[PDB]
RNA sequence: CCUGAAGCAACCCUAGGUCUUCCCUUUGAUGUGAGCUAAUAAGGAGUAACCGAUUC
């Protein structure tokens, strides 16, 4: 015989400085009653938000994933998770009579941040091609996925997370791979599958504070 | 909504479980360009007028 | 009971969880971070009996009591998670799939982004039957 | 319609989607402020005429006066007095239903002060009635042709102005409203009246509505006539068959391939408040004889009915009328240009010098 | 359930409503007369050929089956 | 009278039809202009013949009705004679037009019916032909005035002067329009 | 043969009230009550009940 929805104050979430429309939408939480606090149970909260809803309007098929990682005052401040394409895109793009070709590699920022990122890239049939194939040979396919690896730890091993991301908002990773695997076979469905977070560094506030602008 | 009509411009064939409905391709005399399927009742000619309830519905064709 | 959000324009998302298996239907709104839950209005809590839990009749009820009982807290649009049972077992989603997804649009709410999430397996755990399958 | 000068200025954009969204209702009564001209009695007579028992389409020589907004004599009187928007029923008539719009049509805006003068181009081809615009094809022929858009637009509005005249009984007492008709035994049967629309958003609208002639059972009626060429190729079925099994399907068949016309004509009758929409079904004599005409039938629809049945929105009409009459008593003075996008949907406005 | 008891002869007051009431109707039947006084319909078309005898109602058409009149013209 | 035939004593001309969808299946005006309801036929040797029957021989047809009044045209034509008389009376307009608008008013629109994936089965709603409109706005009309005069002291050419000038009205009180309506409501029911 | 009846905003004529309001009385409208009808309304509900796989 209690209303369960009397205590729940509504907060306004923010996104960082990296994308167009800043506020994501609203959480719920209960009031401080006890022991455990609003703001401390509200904190580490993962929002999956599609690049489209992220930015004003774009390609809808890219999620962001975004942590609470800490709260201002009515205002939830989220920090970049992880990254993943939408089941409809990888199941629309694997189809048959080509060679699909997969690299991981574990890198880290210059700042804490240690990714792990998934690439992934389907041989092209030429434009003047009667062969019904069109796949690649063993030794092509692991020389395709040597340079895949090489440019994704380049990109972000050297620049910190705040422009990985920015590299990660268009796909110049993917754009990049498939123009240098050209000579090797030529890609066309060149994309970074997916990114995950392993480490974080011990949170600071500063480093947020830049980040929200 | 409002009720619209729609002309029969070619009747296409008969459906139904006890082929009961002429199905017909009909073109909207309010749209210029706009030609949908619709299952009808009774007996249809080719070049009359129907009174449809909602223009945005279809019939799935056979 | 108060979403603090502007009356003219401005829309409050949920993210209704369409869980449609081949004998229950669930229909379950949370917050965009999908932690806090505002309603679950199952297949088998409207009808009272076992044969039809997974009902298009049965997960239109579902949507309709979960519109309606959202519509209140102030939840005006929803994002989409469809799924079958997935696994081992079937990734086709349930008949009240279509039902419910058309029901919390007849109930005028408005409908954001849809996608399937479905566990799909790398490869998985061995199928439940024997070797010579369900013999009926 | 124009050729676009590159001295002129593209300000806003606005396409059919868009234009067919838009609504606006407490549109208010046109109130009758002038009633001008005189209108002849009409004989209900030319009604036993059906297919087997024609007339003769004969020339009438009286004097149409294509007058515009920028030449009308109570117009410029009304200007000072009270009104901010002044138009004429064709222009009006054609951004109502501009949703239909399938040719490239124009529009003159004056903005001399805090006044609309929705003035049309004398001298340009906006008084001709289109034919088989909205068909499958539209003819696509040349204009050396007899059958091009050209010359059937031509011999269209001829036969409209003859026949107008030539069903009424025009040497029998007229029916005088108060004055004589501004622009002028040598005249045409026609009544200019003015009536003011107070619009909602705050815009006072003064149109001069245009009666054709009166009917006894008293009645007032705007009259058309529906031209019928060469239907085998037209994309239409024949007129002369039996039109009295297939009337309806004739009607809807000949809607359809005049969809803006027919349009154009019945918001013209709604906007003066004629109460009955009156018709004359013209055909050739042979297929590709462009100089003779017989009168087939006739038939009779109250523009309300008409309206709803053919189809449109009053909401839509006001709706889309509130939106460019806000657009230009929104920006700047002087000459502006609604053109329609010759070949796509969507009706563009250019800001223009003094000149053209 | 309801049963239907006409009057076999007029009421003084039923009467009364007959000789100021049915020449106000625009129709004027036997069956119309029957239901608007309680009356059987021998006694409908009895009391509306006195009527018309009389010279108040005009007769439009009798057949076997239908006799109509009307209310008799203002001037 | 080598110009105009009064029906009985009704002016043909200036009776309009201004539904453009029953206007073929409305035989009323110019060349359907006879006299009496009553005619040879030969309405049912081809498909669309039917049509072109005046309206008034329709209702006059679909009248006889019930075993014991099958083949009984000259009672029926009586009754439509009185039925005219009475319409005139009551409303003061041309009985035609009073017809033609109870034949429009009575029509349904759209109709319920079993249809495929034939497998199992399913009642989805479908449109009605203008032909079925008029055929079905007939048959209603009548059985609507038959039903109603059936034990009662109201004469079948009253019940029907009731259910015409009613239904031309659009009351829901004519079994007409009370039944045209539910059948249009279940319509909507499963659409 | 008699049935209603007391002031008329102010001057002149006129008829001893040659006079039109209390209200008797009838027609046209609006609102409530009652009947028939809406209607088998709708909703309850395509829910309950009953039947369904299987054995030839």
């Amino acid at each position: 015989v209690v209303d369960p929805f009397s205590k729940k104050d509504w907060y306004d979430v923010k996104a960082p400085a990296m994308f167009n429309i800043r506020n994501i939408g609203k959480t719920l939480v209960t009031r401080t009653q006890g022991t455990k606090i609003a703001s401390d149970g509200l904190k580490g909260r993962v929002f999956e938000v599609s690049l489209a809803d992220l930015q004003n309007d774009e390609v809808a098929f890219r999620k962001f994933k975004l942590i609470t990682e800490d709260v201002q005052g009515k205002n939830c401040l989220t920090n970049f998770h992880g990254m993943d394409l939408t089941r409809d895109k990888m199941c629309s793009m694997v189809k048959k009579w080509q060679t699909m070709i997969e690299a991981h590699v574990d890198v880290k920022t210059t700042d804490g941040y240690l990714l792990r990122l998934f690439c992934v890239g389907f041989t092209k049939k030429r434009n003047n091609q009667i062969r019904k194939t069109s796949y690649a040979q063993h030794q092509q396919v692991r020389q395709i996925r040597k340079k895949m690896m090489e440019i994704m730890t380049r990109e972000v091993q050297t620049n910190d997370l705040k422009e990985v991301v920015n590299k990660l908002i268009p796909d110049s990773i993917g754009k990049d791979i498939e123009k240098a695997c050209q000579s090797i076979y030529p890609l066309h469905d060149v994309f970074v599958r997916k990114v995950k977070m392993l480490k974080k560094p011990k949170f600071e506030l500063g480093k947020l504070m830049e980040l929200h602008g | 909504q409002p009720i619209k009509l729609a002309r029969v411009t070619k009747v296409l064939g008969r459906t139904g479980s006890q082929g009961q409905c002429t199905q017909v391709r009909v073109e909207f005399m309010d749209d210029t360009s706009r030609s949908i399927i619709r299952n009808v009742k009774g007996p249809v000619r080719e070049g009359d007028v129907l009174t449809l309830l909602e223009s945005e519905r279809e019939a799935r064709r056979l | 009971s108060l979403g603090p959000q502007v009356a003219e324009g401005e829309n409050v998302f949920g993210v209704c969880h369409i869980f449609a298996s081949f004998n229950d239907t669930f229909v379950h709104v949370t917050d965009l971070s999908g932690k806090e839950t505002i309603c679950r209005v199952t297949g088998g809590m409207k009808v009272k009996a076992d044969r039809d839990e997974s009902s298009p009749y049965a997960a239109m009820l579902a949507a309709q009591d979960v519109a309606q009982r959202c519509k209140e807290l102030g939840i005006t649009a929803l994002h989409i998670k469809l799924r079958a049972t997935g696994g081992n077992r079937t990734k086709t989603p349930g008949p009240g799939a279509q039902s419910a997804l058309r029901a919390l649009a007849r109930s005028g709410m408005k409908i954001g982004r849809i996608e399937d999430v479905t566990p799909i397996p790398s490869d998985s755990t061995r199928r439940k039957g024997g070797r010579r399958g369900r013999r009926l | 319609s124009v050729t676009v000068r590159p001295d002129w200025v593209t300000i806003e954009e606005m396409d059919f989607p868009r234009l067919s969204k838009l609504t606006l209702p407490g549109v208010k009564e046109g109130e009758d402020v002038l009633c001008c001209g005189a209108v002849e009695y009409y004989d209900k007579s030319y009604d036993r005429v059906n297919v087997k028992n024609e007339k003769p389409l004969q020339r009438i020589d009286r004097i149409f006066h294509t007058v515009t907004t920028t030449d009308d004599p109570v117009i410029r009187k009304l200007s000072k007095t009270e009104g901010n928007v002044y138009a004429t029923d064709a222009i009006l008539a054609t951004i109502m239903c501009c949703t239909r719009s399938n040719y490239s049509w124009d529009i003159v805006i004056e903005k001399i002060g805090n006044k609309l003068f929705f003035d049309k181009r004398d001298n340009t081809e906006f008084d001709l009635l289109t034919v088989n615009e909205t068909s499958v094809e539209p003819p696509q022929d040349d204009g050396n042709s007899l059958n091009s858009p050209r010359n059937l637009a031509l011999e269209a509005t001829f036969i409209n102005h003859n026949f107008s005249q030539q069903v009424l009984k025009s040497n029998e007492p007229r029916y005088k409203f108060d004055e004589p008709n501004p622009f002028i035994g040598e005249v045409a049967s026609v009544a200019y009246r003015y009536r003011k629309w107070d619009l909602n958003n705050g815009i006072t609208l003064i149109a001069r509505c245009e009666h054709d002639a009166v009917m006894q059972g008293t009645q007032f009626l705007t009259i058309k006539a529906l031209n019928e060429w060469d239907s085998k190729l037209a994309n239409g079925v024949e007129w002369r068959r039996k039109l009295d099994t297939q009337r309806g399907a004739v009607l809807a068949n000949e809607l359809r391939n005049n969809a803006c016309k027919l349009a154009k004509w019945t918001v013209q009758a709604l906007l003066a408040g004629s109460d009955q929409l009156k018709f004359g079904y013209v055909s050739r004599a042979s297929v590709r004889d462009s100089s003779k005409h017989v009168i087939l039938e006739t038939q009779q629809y109250k523009p309300n009915e008409f309206a709803t049945q053919i189809n449109l929105n009053m909401d839509n009409a006001w709706g889309i009328l509130r939106c460019i009459i806000d657009i230009c008593m929104n920006q700047k003075d002087g000459k502006y240009l609604i053109m329609k996008d010759p070949n796509k949907p969507m009706i563009r406005l250019y800001d223009i010098p003094d000149n053209t | 359930r309801d049963k239907l008891n006409n009057l076999v002869l007029f009421d003084k007051a039923t009467y009364d409503k007959l000789c100021k009431e049915v020449p106000n109707y625009k129709l004027i039947t036997p069956a119309v007369v029957s239901e608007r006084l309680k009356i059987r319909g021998s006694l409908a078309r009895a009391a509306l050929q006195e009527l018309l005898s009389k010279g108040l109602i005009k007769l439009v058409s009798k057949h076997r089956a239908q006799v109509i009149y009307t209310r008799n013209t203002k001037g | 009278t080598p110009d105009i035939k009064l029906f009985g004593k009704w002016s043909t001309d200036d009776v309009q039809i201004n539904d453009i969808s029953l206007q073929d299946y409305i035989a009323v005006k110019e060349k359907y202009a006879k006299y009496l309801p009553h005619s040879a036929g030969r309405y049912a040797a081809k498909r669309f013949r039917k049509a072109q029957c005046p309206i008034v021989e329709r209702l006059t047809n679909s009248m006889m009705m019930h075993g014991r009044n099958n083949g009984k045209k000259l009672m029926t034509v009586r009754i439509v004679k009185h039925a005219f008389e009475i319409i005139h009376l009551l409303t003061g307009e041309n009985p035609l037009q009073v017809l033609v608008n109870a034949i429009i008013n009575s029509g349904p629109r759209e109709d319920s019916t079993r249809i495929g994936r034939a497998g199992t089965v399913r009642r989805q709603a479908v449109d009605v032909s203008p032909l079925r409109r008029v055929n079905q706005a007939i048959w209603l009309l009548c059985t609507g005035a038959r039903e109603a005069a059936f034990r009662n002291i109201k004469t079948i050419a009253e019940c029907l002067a009731d259910e015409l000038i009613n239904a031309a009205k659009g009351s829901s009180n004519s079994y007409a329009i009370k039944k045209k309506d539910e059948l249009e409501r279940v319509a909507k029911s499963n659409r």
